[PDB]
């Protein structure tokens, strides 16, 4: 039933795209790379995400499948490549759930600073497990309402920031362009800080690439693709740019209340801080509670999605058969147990601190997302090259790309350099060891090992250009 | 809310004074030090954000006092050099809340203060 208005679909997409990067990670990014560097990094990440999502939408429009981009990777490059991509996606979702739990524990502070957050995290995990094991019937309505609330609070924050920056209400001065130029230039640090915050910028924009897959369900994508592309792209870019600009201008970079490895005291989200420092009491608590509820809902939704995708993967012959067993109600049990066991990683805050664990989880999630983006870009490039070699007419494609091969190449190069320049200084110095390399780069060795093992155990090679599936299938 | 320490009797050398804050302080922007004499109008001395990107002084005391912060005790320190008998007064460590470094002799939060006197 397509009874929902186009505005309703647009706002649902906006709510789904908005995550925890703008709520918490924005302050850390501003404190690390400054306002201008963060703006440039986010603009580049947005352009790359736009190109990748356009290519994915074209791929979905040309040939629709029910196995997502994993099937394309398996059938266009190699089966082991798709297997590794699927396992990396599952691990990325698990790391995202762990990061959501850590963020909930962190934002739980500033109200009761005299009690460890381990108990709160354990209680939240238990509540999520109970909700997942009882039923999952109210998922859609709760998700829609939470997305609406998130959109409302984001637009309220944008409006109040725009009212404050110029200065209309009494009792507060107008900072103007003073917090921007102070000591160091807005562009602070350099190449190292830029590539460091590039991981966070990429993590923030992850999850919005799947909308094109939804656009693959349209009967006539020819006119449906441009409208959705324009609406979603423009709205997301405008909201992100305005929010980041407001946060950077209204908050100095040298703020002790921002997330860092060495923190003098507790850290709070910029959204709460704006109301707290504005002199309006009894108003930051409601926003903090809304943030907590949104984080809890996002974590529950992610856990449900990870359990469902693990069950779907176990349905085929990839995963071992000791996962598809279901109870009398049909709800999987082994997959939920595995998800809980993997998500129990959030208990290391009591032994390694709060900021470091959150940063490591963000880095791991960003690296997994970057690996997935590289895989999908390579698959799209190989598919287009094979179609061109096959001699098929270009007008038969329902959709296409503007600049080729400028799209796939630029995104691939940018992603590769961002991934490689994260910890380049380790090899420069005399100290090499293995602690830093293992701490920073952990998804790449696992991906390489899985791919090598699958190739050795299956004896498979690349797919010839003249021997590939070209004719689309109708479902 | 605010505490000051380091005062005493100085013959005219150099001395550092420290100011510390109580809990919360997550709704604040930057601190300042303001002097006043016995039965005299309050006079601004120095101001600085907690993070510390700029410092603001007074015209008559430019180039002689240095205001900074210390992470060992997480306290705002002011070093006074070339102290003179004309500076005998009581200092108040204050702070302001907002988005801009507020100047002037008017502030919201006030402390106990410390009296400094110089002998010949
Ligand atoms: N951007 C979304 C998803 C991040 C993880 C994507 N695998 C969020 O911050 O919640």
């Amino acid at each position: 039933r397509r009874v929902l208005k186009p505005r309703h679909l647009n706002m649902i997409a906006i709510g789904g795209s908005i995550g925890t990067g703008l709520f918490v990670a924005s302050g850390a990014t501003v404190a690390t790379a400054g306002p201008g560097g963060a703006l440039l990094s986010y603009a580049l990440i947005g352009l790359m995400v736009y190109f990748l999502m356009t290519s994915l939408g074209e791929m979905a429009a040309y040939m629709p499948v029910s196995g997502s981009f994993c099937t394309y990777g398996s059938r266009f490059v190699e089966d082991g490549f798709g297997f590794a991509l699927g396992w990396n996606y599952w691990y990325n979702w698990a790391v995202t759930i762990a990061a959501e739990l850590v963020a909930a524990q962190l934002v739980m502070s500033f109200w009761f600073p005299e009690v460890p957050g381990i108990y709160w995290s354990a209680i939240f995990l238990g509540i999520m497990f109970g909700l997942n094991v009882i039923s999952a019937r109210g998922f859609g309505e709760s998700e829609f309402w939470f997305a609406l609330i998130k959109v409302v609070t984001v637009v309220i924050f944008i409006g109040v920031g725009l009212a404050t920056i110029f200065g209309i209400m009494h009792g507060v001065e107008s900072p103007g362009f003073s917090n921007f130029t102070m000591g160091d230039a807005p562009f602070v640090g350099g190449f190292q800080a830029m590539v460091g915050v590039a991981m966070i910028a990429g993590f923030s924009f992850q999850g919005t690439e799947l909308i094109g897959i939804a656009a693959g369900e349209s009967e006539n994508p020819r006119k449906n693709i441009p409208i959705a592309i324009r609406q979603v792209f423009w709205r997301i870019l405008m909201f992100y740019i305005l929010a980041i600009f407001v946060i950077g201008m209204l908050i100095p970079y040298t703020d002790p209340n921002l997330l860092k490895n060495d923190a003098s005291d507790i850290s709070v989200s910029p959204f709460t801080l704006l109301f707290e420092r504005a002199g309006f009491a009894a108003a930051a608590g409601v926003m903090n509670a809304v943030i907590l509820s949104a984080i809890l809902s996002a974590g529950n939704s992610g856990m449900y999605a990870s359990t469902r995708m693990l069950y779907n993967l176990a349905l085929e012959g990839k995963a071992p058969r000791l996962f598809s067993r279901v109870s009398r109600s049909g709800v999987p049990r082994n997959a939920l147990y595995a998800t809980t066991l993997v998500g129990a990683l959030c208990f290391l805050t009591s032994a390694f601190g709060d900021s470091t664990v959150y940063t490591w989880l963000l880095n791991t999630s960003g690296m997994c997302g970057f690996i997935a983006w590289l895989g999908i870009a390579i698959s799209h490039y190989r598919f287009r090259k094979g179609y061109l070699a096959q001699g098929g007419r270009l007008e038969d494609l329902p959709y296409r790309a503007k600049l080729f091969p400028f799209g796939p190449l630029f995104a691939f190069a940018l992603c590769m350099v961002i991934t490689l320049g994260q910890n380049y200084q380790a090899l420069v110095g005399e100290r090499i060891d293995w602690i830093g390399l293992l701490a920073t780069y952990i998804s790449l060795p696992l991906f390489l090992a899985i791919w090598l093992g699958y190739r050795w155990k299956k004896r498979a090679r690349f797919v010839r250009y003249h021997e590939m599936d070209v004719s689309p299938t109708n479902t | 809310q605010l505490q000051e320490s380091g005062g005493g009797l100085v013959q005219g050398g150099s001395l550092r004074l420290s100011c510390a804050a109580s809990g919360r302080t997550f709704s604040i922007y930057g601190m300042a030090w303001v002097r006043q004499a016995s039965g005299k109008e309050r006079e601004f001395v120095a101001a600085m954000p907690r993070g510390g990107g700029t410092t603001n002084y007074a015209d008559s005391v430019k180039g002689r006092f240095s205001i900074s912060r210390d992470n060992a005790k997480n306290t705002v320190d002011l070093q006074m050099n070339s102290l003179k008998p004309e500076d005998t007064a009581v200092y108040y460590c204050v702070a302001d809340r907002g988005f801009t470094l507020r100047l002037g002799i008017q502030h919201d939060y006030w402390g106990q203060g410390t009296q400094v006197t110089v002998s010949s």
